[PDB]
């Protein structure tokens, strides 16, 4: 029944006209690929080159973390030089982009406070200002933590150290919770430009509290500063530095497990209970020696 | 050893039927005046069995539930229930997200396979349901003589051997030898066919048991008279027993529709493997490893079954059968419903089926002249005129000299469906009267009758004489029935318009050429004559007895015949007409004698007029019948007789160089070697019938039709669909639907099968360019099971696109319903239109949204991880995992909503596979629901609240709703002008490359 | 902000669409 497979004359199943069909398939599907590219045209010409159409979905940024684990845990082991390896590699890369001698242009490049300060607002977000400077970021603003060549350099090889870091988004302009700041803990008195964060064990219970925290920011202030902001985009603001912060923990109880949640504060900033990495952060370390 | 049982079954009996008494009762051991002993008699009856067939061998129980489990649809889904278990048990390779994925998909595949099972199995139980309430059996007690003595007892307890005696209405309770009779004539109708009933003698008549006189038959009625017999069969070794284990021992053979959609499985999972391979093979070529591959493989593969239209073709299917029993037709089975559609040859029964299997008169004699009564059971046809007094005179005749009168309960009844206490003949007679007429009733009682001389056991003339009723003349009114030519005997007045004459042989041998005439048109002839009487000869007061001749029985006065027979059903010649006119082939299959046969078959239009028989030529020609040359006669009057004789090459033959055949005088068996016979042709056949002689035809036909009423208990058994009202129309109405039903069926399927592209490509290019999957899981279930449902059984209420009945039958190897064509236009065309509609729809989203659609190749692959929470857009912004993969369900829904979109299209195109759609046109309103609630549903879902908790389904942006629009418009466009071209050259290249 | 979406009021809408489109569905399929 189905040995029709080639006879006088047709190539299985039947070939007497097969280039017509073919013909008509190269066409037709020829044609709707180009009908497809154009509706994708069209489409590509109601974006703005400038900023996204649609930011409601980015709405609260998140935190994030420099060495991202495979499920938000740094467990390693102190001795070992191939425990941290991983870790140590990803912090490298990371804030290879951070040093000195990466930015060195004046010309794409622009010094900014050792102090924070109000938001830099430059022009609007159209080509009509040149492609704007960006606002360096020098690796000293986290000391003890990839302090330049001057130590750590083991990372935390000691005692566990993680940069947090905020989301980039085009425009957004971050505003610290008020100086009627509704209980943040021990902060410093420099709301008034900078975006703060704060570490705790569990969220709004009993904790397994073991912890001592320290942090490097900008001058000193456990946040972001005002100055970085707002961001213009990958295409105005090719090689722009973001701001990072630091975090150490330095007493903590080696061969167990404890979890860590940092959070950062303001009215611009909000959380998803349903998103653990929106606004907030979560971290599982275990030094086990 | 089975096999040859039913080799013993498909072969025609033998008996000892032609005996010497002595030598009958020799062999069986008995007294013929005495029957056997009591203790003998139970003897037998422990030595056998009891008088009674062994129950139908089939008590399926409700287990058979498991049955619509599996066919071959269900199993499809099946296997595609089991593959997603297997896939989400080899993701326990791993921590994984199918506990709302793959474990979900099985166990919803699951679900359809048992629901449609379900109803199914409702409905066909349903039906087992209404046909049980049809069973009504009640023990009739026989008659047997033991120790000389007449004894009634249960039937059940009859015995091999022993005397039974049979009376006018009395079932014959099992086989009988009969050694004596007086006036005897049983009912064969049912069993051989024989129409009329037959008497039966002591003598040894014909060679064949069956049409025999000294034979006796179980489940026949005797009809009058009384005989008396030695039993020669009990319980199942009896004909109808025999038949009857024929009939349980049958194949059904599988539906043309259940091979149609075997076919359509076969192409399926021909592109499900296809696929499903060289995409694993594609996905090993690039990176991912044998587990990613094989689940890919999977996937691919349960993707591409349909789990919607197992069900959509359920219901379609059972809609249908629906519209049936409205009519008064019922299907056993649910797949019967089209088998008609696709039928190229009827075999018919005659009696009970072509005929009311009642006798009723047809022809009556007044004034040298043939007027045709109405022979139909609803008065449907003319009316004679009833003016002239010879009719009138003849009419009191057939009304006042019968043993007819009518039963106590017969009133409210229709005159005819009444039953009648009576001979055959007085029957039709007493009936024919009070219809035409008026009552019979005042108007026999009006005469009284002195004294009557039944029928003669020879010469069979019967006389009665009455009073006069009128007020002129007060003479004696004598009156008498009897044969033709005995009466010509007697009789030699005639009268004409109500006054007498003498016979001259001019008028004589016109009424001798007017009785041949009626006699060879298949009719059953009386002679009715009467006599006024000298009453001065015969005062008022004398009284006549039945010792001397009292009346002159000759130089009578002869009025005319009355003809009679069992006529068609009214409904008949008309529907027999139709399947004629639709190319079906109608052959009729009777077990009657040829005589009768061929006239009932040139009646209801199987034999046409002016189309000759071999014999018919050979008649007209003057020559040997042997002569002629058989390819000069179109048809044929095949008896049973040779049917015997004949070879599988001859049948063949008779089949092929013959258009209308009567095959007469033919056993049950032969009946199924007949329908085997039309099926060697590979053609499809449907056999229509009454009695048990149709119980084996009934079963091997490929769809069998019983009649709900004249029809018998073992051949109703045998049927795939019975009529209730036992109307023959129907057949042409079920011929209709079923053609109609085959059509709409493409459509379904073809809509459904549209979806697969637009929802398998998504998971496809996936794979291939790594970007972000477009289309979920949940999404794919939300089109396949939820809005495509409404629309895809809409498409069941399609209206014909022109008159199917003009077109011929199908061609079971030549057109198929889901074909090469089909594929090339859901998979091949518009399909592709869909995806493409719902890919752009996607970058809209995405590049809207900030990923540009460029950038979004090779993503996937960070994009799905769930622990990078910076992931970069094309303007420079960091997503999270739940924000981006909210964009992504953000984007599952709108390709939801843009397959809805482009299904409109398609529904609407699918509507017609011809026909414009400004032609046929939007009419059909289950369809125009359809769209509505389809919407109306997609909108719910987007931006019902929490829908995006339940199923990652959220709201859709007002403008994304259009981003489908233009390419549905397309598919409109586009298949609008392939049927305008279609119509336009039928030659033709668009014609044979598409049009399925 | 344009970092605020009146899903709400869009979500609104569709909804009261679903509800016209379903009864004027089914007034078509009821024609009396
Ligand atoms: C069936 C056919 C149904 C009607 C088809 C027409 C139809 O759907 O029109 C659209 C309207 C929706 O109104 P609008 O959304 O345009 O009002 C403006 C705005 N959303 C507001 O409320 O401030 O929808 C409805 O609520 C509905
Ligand atoms: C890149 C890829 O993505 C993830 O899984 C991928 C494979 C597998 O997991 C699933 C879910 O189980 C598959 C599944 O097999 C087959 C489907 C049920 C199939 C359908 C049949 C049907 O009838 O409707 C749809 C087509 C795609 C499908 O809908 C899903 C899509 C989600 C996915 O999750 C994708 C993992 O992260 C994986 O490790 C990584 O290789
Ligand atoms: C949005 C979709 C639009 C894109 C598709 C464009 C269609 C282009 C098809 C390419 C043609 C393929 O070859 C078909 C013709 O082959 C030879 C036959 O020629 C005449 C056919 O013309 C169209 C078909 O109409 C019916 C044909 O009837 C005339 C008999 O033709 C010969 C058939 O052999
Ligand atoms: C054909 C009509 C097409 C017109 C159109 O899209 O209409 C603009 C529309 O959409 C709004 O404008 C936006 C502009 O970015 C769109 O992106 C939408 O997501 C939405 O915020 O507003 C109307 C009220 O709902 C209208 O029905 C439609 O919903
Ligand atoms: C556009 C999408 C469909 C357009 C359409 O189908 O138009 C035809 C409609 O017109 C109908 O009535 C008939 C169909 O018999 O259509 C012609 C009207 O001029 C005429 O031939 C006839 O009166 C009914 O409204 C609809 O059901 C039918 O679709
Ligand atoms: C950074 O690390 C240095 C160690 O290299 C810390 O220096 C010590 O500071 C403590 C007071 O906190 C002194 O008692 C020690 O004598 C110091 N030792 C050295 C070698 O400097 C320094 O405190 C760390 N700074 C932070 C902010 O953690
Ligand atoms: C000639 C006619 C019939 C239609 C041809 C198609 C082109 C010219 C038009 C018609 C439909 C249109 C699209 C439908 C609505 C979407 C959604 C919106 O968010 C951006 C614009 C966009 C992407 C449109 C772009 C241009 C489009 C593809
Ligand atoms: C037959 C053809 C013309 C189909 C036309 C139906 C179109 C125009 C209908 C069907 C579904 C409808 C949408 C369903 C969702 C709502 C959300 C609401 O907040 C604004 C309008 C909006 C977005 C509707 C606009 C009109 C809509 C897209
Ligand atoms: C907040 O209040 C403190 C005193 O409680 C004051 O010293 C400080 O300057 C205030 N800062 C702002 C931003 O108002
Ligand atoms: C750190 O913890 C240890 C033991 O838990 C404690 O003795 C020590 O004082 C802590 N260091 C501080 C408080 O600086
Ligand atoms: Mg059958
Ligand atoms: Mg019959
Ligand atoms: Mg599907």
């Amino acid at each position: 029944f189905i040995w029709n497979s080639e006879k006088k004359e047709f190539l299985g199943r039947t070939g007497g006209s097969w280039f017509k069909i073919l013909l008509f398939y190269v066409i037709f599907y020829g044609c709707l690929a180009g009908i497809f590219i154009g509706t994708i045209q069209v489409m590509l010409l109601t974006i703005s080159e400038f900023k996204p159409t649609y930011q409601d979905r980015v709405a609260p940024p998140g935190l994030t973390q420099i060495p991202q684990s495979q499920k938000t845990e740094i467990s390693f082991r102190p001795n070992d030089p191939q425990s941290y390896e991983s870790y140590v590699v990803s912090i490298v890369r990371f804030l290879e982009k951070y040093k000195d001698l990466a930015q060195k242009d004046d010309m794409i490049f622009e010094d900014c406070g050792n102090v924070p300060s109000e938001l830099k607002e430059r022009g609007e977000y159209n080509n009509e200002r040149g492609e704007r400077k960006v606002c360096r970021f020098r690796l000293e603003w986290l000391g003890n933590c990839s302090g330049l060549n001057d130590e750590t350099y083991g990372y935390k090889d000691g005692k566990p150290c993680v940069i947090i870091k905020l989301n980039r988004v085009l425009g957004f302009k971050p505003k610290p919770p008020k100086n009627e700041s509704l209980e943040t803990y021990p902060v410093m008195k420099y709301n008034p430009y900078v975006l703060p964060v704060h570490c705790t064990g569990k969220r709004d219970e009993d904790k397994e509290k073991v912890g001592t925290m320290e942090y490097f920011g900008l001058g000193g202030y456990p946040g972001f500063p005002l100055q970085y902001y707002p961001y213009y985009g990958k295409l105005l603001q090719p090689k722009y530095l973001q701001p990072l912060m630091a975090v150490q923990f330095t007493n903590l109880t080696m061969d167990t497990e404890i979890r860590i949640e940092c959070k950062a504060y303001g009215e611009n900033i909000g959380y998803s209970e349903k998103d653990r990495f929106q606004g907030r952060f979560d971290v599982k370390i275990e030094v086990k020696s | 050893k089975e096999r040859d049982m039913d080799e013993l079954k498909k072969e025609v009996s033998m008996d000892d039927h032609k005996l010497s008494l002595d030598e009958l009762h020799r062999k069986y051991g008995t007294d013929l005046s005495r029957g056997l002993t009591p203790a003998r008699a139970a003897e037998i009856l422990a030595r056998d069995g009891p008088n009674a067939l062994t129950p139908p061998p089939t008590t399926p129980e409700w287990v058979k539930f498991c049955r619509q489990l599996f066919g071959g649809f269900s199993m499809l889904l099946w296997i595609g229930a089991i593959l997603c278990f297997l896939a989400y048990g080899i993701q326990a390779a791993t921590e994984e997200e199918p506990q709302n994925d793959n474990l979900y998909l099985g166990v919803v595949l699951s679900a359809v396979v048992i629901i449609t099972g379900c109803f199914s199995y409702y409905q066909e139980a349903k039906s087992s349901k209404i046909m049980e309430s049809f069973k009504n059996m009640v023990p009739q007690q026989a008659l047997v003589i033991r120790n000389g003595e007449k004894m009634s007892i249960n039937a059940e307890e009859v015995v091999v051997g022993d005397l039974v005696e049979v009376k006018g209405g009395d079932r014959i309770p099992a086989d009988l030898r009969i050694i004596s009779a007086n006036g005897c004539k049983v009912d064969n109708s049912s069993l051989t066919g024989e129409s009329e009933p037959q008497t039966r003698s002591p003598d040894f008549t014909n060679e064949n048991p069956l049409e025999t006189r000294n034979i006796a038959f179980f489940s026949t009625n005797c009809v009058e008279g009384t005989a008396r017999g030695i039993v020669v069969y009990t319980g199942d070794r009896t004909v109808m027993g025999r038949i009857a284990t024929l009939a349980s021992g049958l194949e059904g053979g599988q539906t043309p529709i259940a091979a149609e959609i075997e076919h359509f499985i076969h192409i399926i999972t021909g592109v499900a493997v296809f696929l499903g391979v060289s995409f694993f093979i594609l996905s090993l070529i690039l990176e991912y490893t044998w587990l990613e591959a094989v689940i890919f493989l999977i996937g691919i593969i349960v993707a591409n079954v349909p789990e919607g239209l197992l069900a959509t073709v359920t219901v379609c299917l059972t809609l249908t059968a629906k519209r049936m029993a409205r009519k008064n037709c019922l299907v056993k089975n649910l797949e019967a419903v089209e088998t008609l559609g696709s039928t190229s040859t009827i075999c018919s029964d005659k009696t009970g089926t072509l005929t009311q299997n009642r006798m009723t008169v047809a022809h009556m004699w007044s004034d040298n002249q043939i007027h045709e009564a109405d022979t139909t059971e609803n008065q449907s046809g003319v009316s004679f005129d009833k003016t002239s007094a010879t009719w009138l005179a003849l009419s009191r005749i057939a009304g006042l000299c019968n043993r007819a009168v009518f039963q106590a309960n017969q009133e409210n009844l229709p005159i005819l469906k009444r039953a009648v206490a009576g001979d055959a003949s007085e029957s039709a007679l007493l009936k024919c009267i009070e219809l035409c007429c008026g009552s019979v009733k005042e108007m026999r009682e009006r005469y009284t009758k002195i004294v009557e001389i039944p029928f003669n056991s020879t010469n069979k003339y019967q006389l009665s004489i009455h009073k006069n009723p009128n007020t002129a003349e007060p003479r004696h009114l004598l009156v008498m029935k009897g044969a033709p030519e005995r009466i010509l005997d007697r009789c030699s007045s005639i009268l004409i318009h109500g006054k007498e004459q003498p016979l001259d042989e001019e008028l004589k041998d016109a009424f001798q050429n007017a009785y041949l005439e009626l006699g060879g048109l298949g009719e059953r002839v009386l002679g009715f004559c009467h006599l006024f009487l000298p009453d001065e000869q015969f005062p008022e007061g004398f009284q006549f007895d039945t010792d001397d001749v009292n009346f002159p029985l000759d130089n009578l006065c002869f009025v005319g015949l009355i003809s009679m027979i069992d006529p068609p059903r009214a409904a008949v010649p008309d529907a027999v007409g139709k399947c004629r006119s639709a190319g079906i082939k109608v052959i009729m299959v009777t077990g009657d004698h040829p005589i009768t046969a061929k006239a009932i078959a040139k009646g209801v239009g199987i034999i046409s007029e002016g189309n000759e028989t071999v014999e018919d030529i050979a008649a007209r020609l003057n020559i040997p019948v042997s002569q002629v040359n058989p390819r000069d006669a179109k048809a044929c009057v095949v008896h049973g007789s040779d049917l015997k004789d004949m070879t599988s090459e001859q049948l063949d033959d008779i089949l092929k160089y013959h258009t209308e055949i009567v095959f007469a005088r033919t056993s049950p068996q032969q009946k199924l070697i007949i329908v085997e016979g039309c099926q060697r042709q590979g053609a499809i056949v449907a056999v229509t019938g009454d009695g048990v002689n149709d119980s084996p035809a009934s079963k091997k036909a490929d769809i069998g039709v019983a009649m709900g009423i004249a029809g018998s208990d073992v051949s109703k058994q045998a049927a795939d669909m019975i009529l209730l009202d036992d109307n023959f129309a129907s057949i042409v109405t079920g011929v209709e639907e079923g053609r109609l039903i085959f059509d709409n069926l493409k459509k379904s399927i073809a809509y459904t099968l549209t979806s697969n592209i637009p929802e398998i490509t998504p998971f496809l290019i996936f794979i291939i360019a790594n970007i972000p999957l477009p289309l979920g899981t949940v999404t794919i279930l939300c089109i396949d099971l939820g809005t495509d449902m409404v629309p895809a059984i809409s498409l069941a209420y399609e209206q014909a696109e022109s008159d199917i009945m003009k077109r011929q039958p199908r061609n079971p190897k030549t057109d198929k319903l889901v074909n090469e064509q089909l594929i090339s236009m859901a998979y091949g065309q518009i399909g592709m239109i869909q995806a493409l509609g719902g890919f752009f729809t996607y970058f809209v989203i995405l590049a809207e949204n900030g990923f540009l659609p460029i950038h979004l190749l090779g993503l996937r692959v960070n994009w799905d991880d769930r622990w990078i929470n910076d992931v970069e857009d094309s303007y420079g912004q960091q997503w999270t995992y739940e924000q981006r993969k909210i964009v992504e369900f953000t984007c599952h829904t709108p390709f939801f909503v843009t397959i809805v979109v482009v299904q409109w299209a398609d529904l609407v195109i699918c509507k017609t596979r011809r026909n414009s759609v400004f032609q046929q046109g939007m009419k059909n309103k289950i369809l125009i629901f359809g769209l509505f609630e389809e919407t109306a549903l997609a909108a719910f879902l987007s931006y019902c609240p929490g829908m995006g908790v339940a199923l990652r389904m959220y709201p859709l942006k007002p403008t994304w709703w259009f981003c489908a629009f233009p390419y549905s418009l397309l598919i409109f466009v586009y298949d609008e002008v392939r049927k305008l071209i279609i119509r336009r050259r039928p030659g033709g290249w668009v014609e044979k490359e598409t049009y399925y | 902000d344009p970092f605020y979406y009146d899903y709400e009021t869009v979500r609104n809408g569709g909804l009261i669409f679903a509800a016209l489109a379903f009864i004027v569905g089914l007034i078509i399929i009821l024609s009396k």
